[PDB]
């Protein structure tokens, strides 16, 4: 797979001195974006492309891992879980607001990190189980609770001092697509704001966590998403106000502006 | 058979300079020819000379002139109203000879609601006289230009009327917002001094006075914005700026 | 100014693969040019 | 194309900051704007769509197009001059200083719009998108774009004496970004829920 | 690819008795280097030649690791930062101030280790983030910091009592090639000395650390650099006089020699 | 096998300008490379570049420098020391970026009864410093030049007897009556501000003081002749002479 | 007395590979002979 695709290039250009051909001259109100090039407006001499445009891919933009969750486990219940959503931080979920329809599949980075009550590094060896739990499979109640068996639900076994635990998911939606944004609402017969802006078929589950042995000191986990194998549809204006909540798109909105101000439009 | 309909639009573009019009009236291009550099048989200085090209060969827009009621007439000399202007203006400092043509696009836009004529010349070897023999102050007045005194006469003893024998355009409102006139060089000889003698004289004349639909009447401005065409430049030396 | 990659995945599913390393040529006249009757 | 947040003098209101006003003048040669070429932080090319787009970037090569609309009546005329200065100096004083550079004198008609072509003078290949002062990074300096009336803004008895322009801006097929960076205005001070 | 290019050899001369070739005669002013060679001054025997010039190429040179920062992370903030140059050690930069331009890609080794308060050797098992902030990106203020989510800026996480992280960078400047040296100001309308000598074009940023848990003992980091698939254009008269400052080169030249003075130029 | 008889003798012919030498040292092109203009693969600014030819590629004269027994050594900065003085210094202040080669010709002549030795050096990004930081005035000096504090140090930290590893001549009098290079354009990037980085330091330093058949000797100066090769200048609009 | 080396790269970037082993021939005429009239 080769990702050579350039920019475009500049060909020389000369005098005009034309009653009839006048490409300066647009209509923005037809909603297409204006037809002048370098060329039809200066007189130009010719650049050969030498610049990629890799960087700006899509694929490229999604391609790194990035915090979307970060369950603490406490020493007194030795369990925690993670409702999947990439909607906790904001770095990942602005980007993800330029587009409304994105297929992917994921791949899931988890490093641990045991602390005290201060919440100072300590050494802690332990090994942890990661179990992932789909709507309707029975969530576990303590660290000694039989759902950990395994039965069905995947897990991952690894060390809270060992390399971070790694894996990859494939595009699981009962949809064709994700969706970044939704105006409708979850359930039939039912009004409530609470429900409006919910897509049910984006939520996966629970990752769910637990210390094969009783917690000796606190444990935090880390969990980074890439999303790779990207497919996005749909570009959308982004997201400017900052984010408020998890699961809508409610802004403070207090002085509506977004650049900087100045004294004059004549001066900087 | 038919005058007007896709000759009304117009873009000229030199160098890094582009200008458009919406209601233009067709563009005149002086004697029927287009600007050109000199012959290897009609020339005589024997130096290599300069070509500035995109540098100096570009729109350059002058102190715009509001027309008032009591307006008479403006004029402006080539190229002595360019001379301190600009890339163009430096070679012709630096040189003692030049040659060039123009490309001149002078504008006045109004209303439907008013109503006015200008005639826009272009006036070759345009040797100017009044009651008595004008003084450097009127014969180049550089960037800012002059003013007419004796309009019906063309300042020179002829007449307003028989100017129409001059490379023209009118701005008559009710019909265009500006004229655009392309001029080939003029001279009796190959080439000649920038600050000592002047080829063509742009003028602008009201012919019928500006009206409006109101005694009032908005501040209604006419710009000139001119480009050197196809320009040379022999005898290089220091910058000598005016014939003074 | 041409990254040619390796595909090579060591496991059986396409998710287990790395990020997609070609370039596709966009096209931006669906969001530049949506008019109907196109004009230049 | 995306508007941009043109008009922000202090104590304008959304909306409101989209539209550079343009008035009947009293005056000859005036001017209508002036903004610092930059896709760098806080002006009113950051909040655009290639300005968002920016602030994920960290460096920028290629043309820029710039398409503004006339939105008075269609018996109000004008011509304004616009103008693209290469870096060096400052931002031009008068029209007669702002014309030595790249421009474009748009002529309001039937043709609602005019594009000032900004093309890519620049003496490396690619610049910075930050002007971030402790790397001097206004090293990367590009310029300044003005307005100014070439003739004046004239209208009909009675009819209105101030109208606008609507000032769009994209990026040209000459246009790429390179090393993705973090947006800085989109924060978190404590986990959203 | 294959480095077996040779020195060059000897074949064998005889006596010279000529009234017109004279290669022993030369004349310096025209700024050209001296034509003669061993053969036209002496009887010379036949020498194959035998030696290689590889550990004298220009990637030989310059291809292997030198430290370049040294950064400390104190045990209360749990945080510190490295501006990328190769400016703050002597050794790595002298060998650069051969070349006027140099373009090339590196390789980034860091090696961390914790200490005492007395600076002694403590065990200690956190893991770190790198995380490289460009020009414009916010900074982190704290361990805490939203920051550190690096929804687009890179990281690289690893163990503190782990092998040392290690990755490669492209060619980044914005230029064609690094400039060593630059005769000119950093900005327009400014002529300040601070700004003299100063090349933004080179400088990409930052790199900034941090514990994942607030850490408890010290831990310093070392960043060794490796320059490799180098081209270098124009060559120097190489740093004679030390290295006082990072970002000019003034010395001290208190005594104008280099070189050991003795008695007398006619005996040692 | 021989070096020295016809290669005393030089004529360079550019634009209106000649020079003429009768005991040079042959002629020296800076790494083998003749000025040349800029490629479309190389290139990146899309504007048509101007090439003022004939009118800025010609050879200037600057103001004379005596040699004195105390004299240090002498620099000049280029584009810097010619970013004022005729048609090369206009196009230089109005555009954006320059890109450009050097013809330089340095003279001093003496009589067969002095002895003296310069060191003509030609330094790329000759960026320098003493104990100190440098102002303005010493790291672009304009067409006086600037002198040497350090010239041991090369006023950079380096050394003047590794210098020679740059583009060199040396005038020895017994030898030669003056030093010409041929310098192209060096930069990590295609061009640049003419008036914000200096690309070459022409630089003149004496290894052998100035020595008579007498104790008085009269007025020996040194004079620097230098001429723009192969330039084009891109991104035009007004003069901006400095980088103040 | 001529080391050659395997290419081999496991990285789809080029900055990934080590070092050239590759041997250029210097060619020291720039600066030891950079006189137009060459004489020898
Ligand atoms: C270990 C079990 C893994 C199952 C993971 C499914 C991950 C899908 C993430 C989809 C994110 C939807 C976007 C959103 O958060 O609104
Ligand atoms: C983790 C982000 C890596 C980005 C590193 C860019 C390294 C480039 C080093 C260039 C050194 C320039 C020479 C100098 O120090 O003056």
């Amino acid at each position: 797979q080769a990702a050579g695709a350039l920019v475009a290039g500049t060909s020389t250009s000369t005098h005009s001195v034309a009653t009839d051909s006048t490409p300066a001259l647009q209509a923005a109100e037809t909603g297409a974006t204006s037809t002048a090039r370098d060329e039809s407006m200066i007189e130009t001499r010719t650049i050969v492309p030498t610049h990629g445009i890799h960087e700006t891919s899509v694929e490229s933009f999604f391609g790194r891992s990035s915090l979307v969750g970060m369950p603490l486990l406490a020493t007194g219940t030795s369990i925690t879980h993670w409702r999947i959503d990439f909607r906790e931080f904001v770095q990942l979920r602005a980007k993800m607001s330029w587009f409304t329809y994105m297929r992917f599949d994921v791949e899931f980075t988890i490093i641990a990190t045991s602390s005290t009550g201060q919440n100072v590094t300590t050494e802690q060896h332990t090994t942890y189980q990661v179990m992932y739990v789909p709507p309707g499979a029975p969530v576990p109640s303590n660290q000694d609770s039989f759902q950990w068996q395994s039965g069905c639900n995947p897990s991952v076994f690894a060390d809270t001092d060992g390399p971070p635990a790694q894996f990859s998911v494939p595009f699981m939606s009962s949809a064709n697509a994700y969706s970044t944004v939704y105006d409708g609402y979850a359930r039939f017969m039912d009004t409530d704001p609470d429900r409006y802006g919910i897509l049910p078929s984006n939520f996966l589950g629970f990752m769910y966590f637990r210390t094969l042995e009783d917690a000796a000191h606190q444990v935090r986990f880390r969990i980074y998403a890439k999303i790779k194998h990207t497919s996005c549809w749909i570009p959308r204006a982004p997201r400017q106000a900052p984010y408020k909540k998890r699961y809508n798109l409610v802004f403070s909105g207090d002085s509506d502006r977004i650049c900087s101000n100045r004294a004059s439009l004549t001066s900087y | 058979e038919a005058c007007g309909y896709s000759d009304r639009v117009a873009q000229l573009t030199l160098g890094n300079s582009t200008i458009t019009t919406q209601e233009a009236a067709n563009i005149c291009v002086a004697y029927g020819c287009w600007p050109a550099k000199l012959s290897d048989t009609d020339a005589t200085s024997v130096d290599k000379p300069t070509e500035p090209g995109v540098s100096a060969d570009r729109f350059y827009t002058l102190r715009s002139k509001p027309w008032q009621a009591d307006s008479k007439g403006w004029y402006w000399k080539l190229p002595d109203a360019l001379n301190n202007t600009g890339m163009f203006g430096q070679n012709a400092q630096f040189h003692y000879l030049y040659r060039g043509g123009w490309a001149v696009h002078v504008q006045c836009n109004a209303t439907k609601f008013h109503q006015g004529t200008l005639l826009v010349l272009a006036i070759p070897e345009h040797q100017i006289a009044t009651q008595e023999q004008p003084a450097f102050d009127r014969t180049m007045p550089g960037s800012e230009g002059g003013t007419f005194q004796e309009p019906f006469w063309l300042e020179d003893g002829t007449s307003l009327g028989n100017s129409l024998i001059y490379p023209h355009q009118w701005i008559n409102l009710r019909t265009n917002n500006s004229a655009t006139l392309i001029l080939p060089y003029v001279n009796a000889i190959p080439m000649d001094s920038a600050i000592r003698h002047s080829n063509w004289t742009l003028a602008i004349i009201p012919v019928a006075p500006l009206k409006y639909a109101a005694e009032t009447t908005p501040l209604v401005p006419i710009t000139v914005t001119i480009a050197p065409m196809e320009t040379e430049y022999n005898g290089l030396r220091r910058a000598i700026a005016s014939n003074q | 100014s041409t990254i040619n990659y390796n595909n090579i995945n060591y496991y059986s599913h396409a998710a287990s693969a790395a990020q997609n390393k070609q370039d596709f040529t966009q096209d931006p006249s669906k969001f530049t040019q949506p008019i109907a009757d196109v004009i230049k | 194309e995306s508007i941009l947040e043109a008009n922000n003098r202090e104590g304008v209101e959304g909306v409101e900051r989209y539209v550079i006003p343009v008035s009947v003048q009293d005056a000859l040669d005036a001017q209508i704007y002036a903004l610092r070429l930059e896709l760098g932080g806080s002006g009113p090319l950051s909040s655009s769509l290639l300005g968002t787009l920016a602030k994920h970037y960290t460096q920028w090569s290629g043309s820029v197009e710039i398409t503004c609309m006339f939105t008075g009546t269609f018996m109000t005329t004008g011509k304004v001059l616009l103008a693209y200065t290469p870096p060096g100096g400052d931002m031009p004083r008068n029209r007669e200083e702002a014309m030595l550079g790249t421009h474009v004198i748009w002529d309001f008609g039937l043709q609602s719009s005019i594009t000032l072509v900004i093309p890519w003078i620049s003496a490396s290949h690619f610049r910075g998108v930050s002007n971030d002062d402790v790397l001097n990074y206004q090293y990367y300096a590009a310029g300044h774009v003005t307005i100014w009336y070439q003739t004046n803004m004239v209208i009909p008895p009675g009819f209105p004496n101030t109208a606008g322009i609507i000032m769009m801006i994209a990026a040209q097929p000459n246009f790429s970004f390179r090393i993705q960076k973090d947006r800085e205005d989109m924060t978190q001070t404590a986990i959203l829920q």
